[PDB]
């Protein structure tokens, strides 16, 4: 009937989420508002260097959601490893950037490989954002809040985002190197030249972390983004057709479930540890309080249940499990687990792969120029070929003619043959 | 006559170039002299939204007046009860990123009457077709048009 919570470490510094890249090492990031990321072994351990150090680069400041807002990995970050990050920075600028760990160091990312996804104007710093997460399609999605920007204001002010209070999504995985990511052709956008093709669909105001469930129930849908909106607090969710090509932007579900009151944010619980708790959404608010949300196969209705047992974020583990961060640097991380189970029942149990030095053929052997989650080796200005060996020229070299130096053919003669 | 893309601006260059609207003259205040290169605008035909009570939205320089007033009329033209609606001119501060041609009054932020966006594209179009020496189509939410300087 009631969960348990363990501490897993405290000492934190203003967490805002949890996560697991998915390539055995059971790592646990933990994401800070300042604007670190720290690693923390499947063990307990924490590691002395931070994973990715950007505190320069991201506005915390404290009251205001600006800071580190989300982090997702690339679902092949195995191999490609890669990584996507958002943040404000300098009112002020909500940015949407790829990183790439270092091809020395697993535990840590090369800050040379930034690369920008998107910049997102901001007036203020409520209603911001700024969730970021995978889909089965491999997809990214962003979901933005409003920003507290009025019509008014996008309509009297140039430079304003225009994907605020939308859900994006952007396909990273792309053969292409004049673009950071190309549009999903299930996009209802895609090929559009009225309407922002980023743009699935808007509606959202102040979303809290939204909860994702990736194996919806329902056989027609693939899946489904619930989020507990304070705007007057309702709750909208996102519905995502298995197969269908979206033509026009869908509908955000509106409904009242939450009894009463502000919630932090919820998540689907996956694990393997809890049985009573698999399936279900789970949301609770800064005072510590859990409900449970469930819908039907025929009705479709929910009912609302409530956990029994200041919070700033969830995470979860690569093994599904469930964690808490709650409440300057003192924040800790709690672990939910279910009485009715051992703390690892020998089905929940995995053999530990750490992180290893990336082997893919393109972060092996492509220099002047960046790999591509899919791993091309795309060209800087300069250069060509596979992994951009062969020289360029400027004028290019005519008879053969094989380019070596600074705009130097070699042929014949003249600077081109 | 078919309507500009989604952030399309014509002509394919920066707002500040000599085949646009021409560089960035300077920050136009009010105790500016050079503020009297200012009138305001009139035009009956036209609904400036003047949020600001200010009447701001109206002051413009000689050739943004004729460009807009052209506009207004392919407006009515083009869609029975519809006029021009203009929402942002000249600001007399921060509102825009600096180095904007609204500072100058050479710049303009319109939409229609209904606010029907399916026409924003048109309008923008229409605008290029007015005379207009540069029209974006900045946001979803409206239109931005900017013409050069009595120096050209
Ligand atoms: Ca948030
Ligand atoms: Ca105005
Ligand atoms: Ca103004
Ligand atoms: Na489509
Ligand atoms: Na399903
Ligand atoms: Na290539
Ligand atoms: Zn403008």
């Amino acid at each position: 009937n009631c969960f348990c919570i363990q501490e897993v470490v405290s000492g934190l510094r203003q967490p805002v989420g949890a996560l697991h890249s998915g390539d055995g090492s059971q790592r646990l990031f933990i994401l800070e508002k300042e604007g670190y990321v720290k690693i923390l072994t499947p063990e307990g351990e924490i590691f002395k260097e931070p994973y990715l150090d950007i505190h320069k680069l991201v506005q915390s400041g404290i009251k205001d959601e600006r800071g580190l807002l989300s982090l997702a990995f690339h679902p092949n970050y195995k191999k490609n490893g890669k990584l996507y990050v958002s943040y404000t920075t300098n009112d002020h600028i909500l940015r949407v950037v790829e990183y790439t760990v270092s091809r020395k160091n697993p535990h840590q990312v090369d800050l040379r490989t930034a690369r920008v996804f998107l910049e997102v104007a901001e007036l203020h710093r409520k209603h911001l954002g700024g969730q970021l997460l995978f889909g089965p399609d491999g997809f990214l999605y962003i979901i933005l809040g409003d920003g507290m920007i009025t019509l008014d204001d996008m309509e009297e002010m140039d430079g304003l985002s225009d994907f605020t209070g939308s859900v994006l999504r952007l396909d990273v995985d792309t053969d292409m190197c004049n673009v950071p990511y190309s549009i999903p052709r299930s996009n209802p956008h895609f090929n559009s030249t009225n309407q922002p093709p980023e743009v699935f669909a808007h509606g959202l105001h102040d979303p809290g972390r939204c909860a994702v469930d990736r194996h919806p129930t329902d056989i027609n849908i693939n899946l489904t983004i619930l989020c507990s909106d304070s705007n007057r607090s309702s709750a909208r969710i996102l519905q995502i057709i298995k197969g269908k090509d979206y033509e026009s932007e869908p509908s955000l579900l509106e409904f009242k479930p939450f009894s009463n009151g502000p919630l932090v944010g919820g998540f689907v619980y996956r694990g393997c540890q809890s049985e009573r708790l698999y399936g279900s959404y789970v949301f609770g608010d800064r005072n510590g309080n859990f409900l449970t949300l469930q819908q039907s196969p025929v009705t479709k209705q929910w009912q609302e249940k409530p956990l029994c047992l200041h919070i700033l974020g969830f995470g979860e583990d690569e093994l599904g499990e469930v964690y808490i961060l709650s409440s300057t640097h003192n924040g800790k991380l709690y672990k939910i687990v279910d009485p009715k189970r051992p703390l690892m029942p020998e089905e929940c149990r995995a053999t530990v792969q750490p992180a290893q030095t990336l082997t893919s053929e393109c972060s092996r052997l492509c220099r002047n120029g960046y790999c591509t989650p899919t791993g091309k080796c795309c060209c800087s200005p300069g250069w060509e070929g596979d992994f951009c060996r062969t020289a360029k020229c400027e004028p290019a070299c005519r008879h053969g003619g094989v380019c070596v130096r600074p705009n130097k053919c070699l042929c014949y003669l003249g600077p081109q043959c | 006559l078919t309507p500009l893309a989604y952030k399309q601006f014509i002509p394919n260059v920066a707002e500040k170039t000599l085949g646009a609207s021409g560089r960035y003259e300077g920050k136009i205040t009010r105790n500016s002299e050079r503020f009297k290169e200012l009138t305001p605008n009139y035009n009956p035909d036209i609904i400036f939204k003047d949020e600001e009570n200010t009447g701001a939205d109206r002051l413009m320089t000689q050739r943004c007046k004729d460009k807009l007033n052209a506009l207004a009329i392919s407006v009515m033209n083009q869609w029975p009860g519809v006029k021009l609606r203009v929402t942002e001119g000249w600001d007399e501060d921060g509102h825009h990123s600096e180095e904007s041609l609204h500072y100058e009054g050479r710049a303009v932020d319109i939409t229609t009457s209904d606010r029907d966006r399916s026409k924003y594209g048109m309008l923008a179009r229409l605008a290029v077709e007015a005379g207009f020496d540069w029209v974006y189509y900045e946001s979803k939410a409206h239109i931005h048009c900017s013409v050069k300087a009595e120096n050209s």
